[PDB]
RNA sequence: CCCGCAGAAGAAGCACCGGCUAACUCCGUGCCAGCAGCCGCGGUAAUACGGAGGGUGCAAGCGUUAAUCGGAAUUACUGGGCGUAAAGCGCACGCAGGCGGUUUGUUAAGUCAGAUGUGAAAUCCCCGGGCUCAACCUGGGAACUGCAUCUGAUACUGGCAA
RNA sequence: UAGCUAGUAGGUGGGGUAACGGCUCACCUAGGCGACGAUCCCUAGCUGGUCUGAGAGGAUGACCAGCCACACUGGAACUGA
């Protein structure tokens, strides 16, 4: 079943930025939705929607550059196997800080820079580079 | 017994003494509860050579705690001098 | 100002109808000690006309890397077929800590401190890509901030 | 390798095994010689290597070379022997020590001295 | 605002005493995955209430056995 | 403890000169400066990364007269010390005190330095210091004792320090016989023919 | 510890030199004698055996043996694999266990933040001080990644309710 | 090594201890522990630490300091804070 839906969202961007998709759609959830905020915020996304309101369906408009994806590599860290969390100072810095990692944190999922000057630890959802 | 005395440490032919609070029945080295000062008896010019923690001392003294003769010796030069 | 290193020479052989045919290879590694390093192979039936088809081609085939002062900009894997590669930056005076593949290729690169870790299959000829292949695959903070479309500082 | 099975069955390390058992993590081990012979090498070499049986103190038997060139051992010579294992040569593990308490150092040695307890010359 | 433990009732057999386990979450030191452990305590509770399946706040006290050290508070939920 | 042997012959192995004598002559003048020593000598050598190494490591240690187990404490300290680890190396070789009364000139070599300072003939901040290891801080000021003074090597050898480039980090009185260790060397001080990155990566291994 | 006397006067060895591994020639021997950590050497030109000369590495030490970790990502949590190299149960059902679509409320167990107590001294680390230097000794600090209690946060996970 | 356990698990009362307590006894209930490894067998003093390792870990517990145990072997009390 679909166990994990957090890593089923990074894997359709994965997998459409590989088959050089314009955009790429799934089921929604608030975690999902805050998530691609912080993607947006960043950077890695051009764009993203909310469509429906029975069964609501969330697009994202990927991104490129040079004609390449701009995500390059995008993992899930914690996982419903094992979770993981992490201290205010170890929070981890991805690319030596040129990427991100999402970190959730009391006050809402925002990235681990924004954390890290916040003061918080918290669920470690993804690396993003 | 709790006893106020000086533990001897540093090397050879050069003593170096830990005034610590004990039981008088433990070692010499042994175990202690507190750790006041300490005596350096070959301290060249300019170091202090020997600190007291003259609260502490006055707080153990005042429970019933005994005193060394030699650790009785450096608190009267360390009030004399100061 | 091309810097040149041979890292191995190697003699093959062929079992043709009359018995074995022995020939050489080499592999070299150029660099501009300034970012831009290649590597050729070179096959020949003698040792000096291998390291010379090699340099050759060496010389060609050459790719550029975003140096960081002598230094990597961030933590880099690299893997061929067998070999996997692993390069993270380090302070100055640290000096060029790897194997005897990688130690070339970041030398004559221009890497003068890194600190590097081969797993897996140690061969020559497979490091040597391992390791070019993931220093290529090495963003800098103005390459990533242009293509995250914000600045450097945004980015810090 | 999930962790849940790692939780229920721990990874576990292979127990290094000795190849010197006789000398029971010692350095080096006395024995009397229960018989001094000469055995044939494997199949690429050919020579004749002394060799001795050797009872341990520990009440271990055991097979030790002799190195060098000559030698005054016979049964009942007590010797030291330590650790080592001459490849061609089947079973032998040991390596008698030269100098030690009844084997004597090679005649007329100059280089290597050490290994073969021989007296610096005068 | 005293030290207390919760658990559920795993038997109510014995006479006035009762055994409660107190089940805790908690990481694995090595691998770092999160794993449920269970204490079983036998617990002292005067008035023979307890039945099996509740959930019971429990303190510690004076050795009242051989084996019991801990005494019932109250109980939560007493239905099963 | 010391190396007692013949001198120019570890300038040749090294191929340079390694001022292992007082100057006065050209050191090829002196020995066959291009060659190896040994029977073997003509051949020129191919050696590996290791040997490269393990060259330029054997030339600072006996540029200095220094031993590989004080040699590796040396790395040691200037690992565990905050900064550039090879320039760290150079400069605790270079606070000796062998080294600093022969960059002042009371002594043709390091070896005649290091006899003067065996012998109790230097003084530091008006203490005779009689150990070749001792580390000169800066503000340091070295004198030749006053019973050493008329000693005519000591004479002689501020003459052949002039010849020398004078070192910028210490100030030196000919006349007091006596020098001031004013700062710790930098890299760009010292000689470039170093390459002190070999010797902390032959430790790395 | 200081001063005086005499006189270079009383004071250098051990391993290694085929490749790995820094350092090569001659003579003896002739699958013998022997060497050997691994690959291998030796059958009449041996840089691998034995001696010599030369050299390299350490040095009041130098080698050998034993023992632990490393290299070994070769038990792989960090950090591996399973078509053919070792490795998917012959297949299925299923208890314990592990995991859980979406929304709201509440809770505050995990988690997070702060505070408090404790985490002996020594040891390791940082800045210093004292033995002529160093080893050694020593002042202050940091650390002791832990545990318990209290006070807050509600994203996530868990509980409860819909 | 898959079952182990009859003072065994709990309760009431008496005795006992400086002190709570199956610590002991009588009566009563029939329990208790175990797949989160009981019981059985082998090895072993434990810790601060030491060594190695980039780290996580691995090996270890000489010296120094804390705690335990033992004093030819087995048992027992006496005197005493
Ligand atoms: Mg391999
Ligand atoms: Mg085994
Ligand atoms: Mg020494
Ligand atoms: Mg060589
Ligand atoms: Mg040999
Ligand atoms: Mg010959
Ligand atoms: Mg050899
Ligand atoms: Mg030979
Ligand atoms: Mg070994
Ligand atoms: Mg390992
Ligand atoms: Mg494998
Ligand atoms: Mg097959
Ligand atoms: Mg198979
Ligand atoms: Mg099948
Ligand atoms: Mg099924
Ligand atoms: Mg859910
Ligand atoms: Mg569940
Ligand atoms: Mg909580
Ligand atoms: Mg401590
Ligand atoms: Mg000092
Ligand atoms: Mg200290
Ligand atoms: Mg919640
Ligand atoms: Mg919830
Ligand atoms: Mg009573
Ligand atoms: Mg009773
Ligand atoms: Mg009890
Ligand atoms: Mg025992
Ligand atoms: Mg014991
Ligand atoms: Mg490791
Ligand atoms: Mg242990
Ligand atoms: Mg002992
Ligand atoms: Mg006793
Ligand atoms: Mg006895
Ligand atoms: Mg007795
Ligand atoms: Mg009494
Ligand atoms: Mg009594």
């Amino acid at each position: 079943s679909m166990q994990d839906p957090i890593a089923d969202m990074l894997t359709r961007i994965r997998n459409g930025q590989a088959a050089n998709k314009a955009a790429v759609t799934m089921p929604s959830s608030k975690l999902k939705v805050a998530i691609a905020n912080v993607l947006k915020e960043e950077g890695f996304i051009e764009d993203f929607k909310v469509e429906g309101d029975t069964k609501p369906e969330l697009e994202l408009t990927l991104k490129y550059f040079q004609g390449k994806a701009v995500v390059e590599s995008i993992q899930r860290v914690s996982r419903p196997g094992l979770r993981i969390y992490k201290r205010k100072d170890e929070l981890p810095k991805v690319m030596a800080g040129l990427g991100i990692a999402v970190v959730s944190t009391s006050k809402g999922v925002m990235t681990d820079r924004a954390a890290r000057q916040a003061g918080l630890g918290g669920e470690i959802i993804c690396y993003v580079a | 017994m709790v006893t106020i005395r000086l533990a001897r440490h540093g090397a050879k032919k050069r003593p170096f003494y830990q005034v610590v609070v004990a039981d008088s029945r433990n070692a010499r080295n042994g175990r202690f509860i507190e750790r006041v000062g300490f005596f350096n008896p070959i301290a060249s010019e300019k170091e202090e050579g020997t600190r007291l923690d003259l609260d502490r001392i006055a707080h153990w003294v005042g429970q019933g705690a005994t005193i060394s003769d030699r650790v009785a010796a450096l608190i009267k030069e360390v009030n004399k001098a100061a | 100002e091309l810097q040149e290193k041979l890292i191995a020479v190697n003699r093959v052989s062929k079992t043709v109808k009359g018995g074995r045919i022995f020939s050489f290879t080499a592999l070299t590694v150029v660099g501009d000690g300034n970012g831009r390093v290649g590597f050729g192979y070179g096959k020949a039936r003698e040792v000096p006309a291998a390291i010379q088809k090699a340099m050759e081609k060496a010389r060609r085939n050459m790719i550029n890397v975003a140096l960081n002062n002598g230094t990597l900009q961030h933590p880099v894997k690299g893997v061929h077929t067998g070999s996997r590669v692993f390069m993270q930056p380090a302070s100055e005076g640290t000096g060029i800590i790897a194997g005897g593949a990688m130690r070339a290729v970041l030398e004559v690169a221009g890497v003068h401190n890194v600190l590097a870790k081969a797993y897996g299959s140690t061969n020559p000829i497979n490091v040597v890509r391992a390791t070019i292949d993931g220093l290529e695959n090495m963003n800098s903070p103005e390459m990533v901030a242009a293509k995250r479309g914000k600045s450097v500082e945004e980015i810090l | 390798a999930t962790v849940n099975q790692l939780v229920r069955k721990p990874r576990a390390r292979k127990v290094a095994k000795s190849n010197v058992p006789a000398l029971e993590a010692c350095p080096q081990k006395r024995g009397v010689c229960t018989r001094v012979y000469t055995t044939t090498p494997k199949k690429p070499n050919s020579a004749l290597r002394k060799v001795c049986r050797v009872r341990l103190t520990n009440g271990f038997e055991v097979t030790s070379y002799i190195g060098g060139e000559g030698h005054n051992l016979q049964e009942h010579s007590v010797i030291l022997i330590r650790g080592g294992r001459v490849k061609d040569l089947p079973g032998v593990r040991y390596h008698t020590v030269r100098g030690a308490l009844d084997c004597s150092g090679v005649k007329d040695r100059k280089q290597a001295r050490s290994k073969y307890g021989v007296k610096r010359p005068k | 605002k005293i030290r207390t433990l919760q658990g559920r009732v795993v038997s109510d057999k014995m006479e006035k005493s009762i055994v409660v386990a107190i089940e805790r979450f908690v990481k694995h030191p090595i691998y770092g995955k999160f794993i449920k452990r269970t204490t079983k305590l036998h617990v002292h509770d005067e008035n023979n209430e307890c039945g099996i399946g509740d959930v019971v706040e429990i303190r510690e006290c004076r050795p009242l056995s051989k084996t019991k050290s801990w005494t019932l508070v109250r109980v939560v939920e007493k239905a099963v | 403890a010391r190396y007692l042997g013949p001198k120019l012959k570890l300038s040749r192995r090294e191929g340079t000169d390694l001022f292992l004598k007082s100057g006065v002559r050209a050191i090829d003048t002196k020995c066959k400066i291009e060659q190896a020593p040994g029977q073997h000598g003509a051949r020129k050598p191919r050696l590996s990364d290791y040997g490269v190494q393990l060259r330029e490591k054997q030339k600072v240690r006996r540029i200095y007269g220094v031993l590989e187990r004080q040699f590796r404490n040396y790395y040691k300290e200037a690992a565990r010390l905050k900064g550039n680890t090879g320039e760290n190396l150079l400069a605790l070789l270079e606070g000796r005190l062998d080294n600093v009364v022969y960059r002042m000139g009371f002594g043709a070599t390091r070896a005649e330095a290091r006899q003067l300072v065996s012998h109790k003939a230097i003084m530091v901040n008006g203490r005779v210091v009689n150990i070749a290891s001792y580390q000169v801080s800066p503000n340091d000021v070295v004198s030749i004792r006053e019973k050493a003074k008329k000693q005519s090597r000591v004479k002689a050898a501020l003459e052949l320090a002039e010849q020398r480039e004078k070192p910028t980090w210490l100030e030196v009185d000919a006349g007091k016989m006596e020098g001031t260790f004013k700062r710790k060397p930098e890299r760009s001080d010292l000689s470039a023919d170093i390459n002190e990155h070999l010797i902390v990566e032959l430790y790395s291994k």
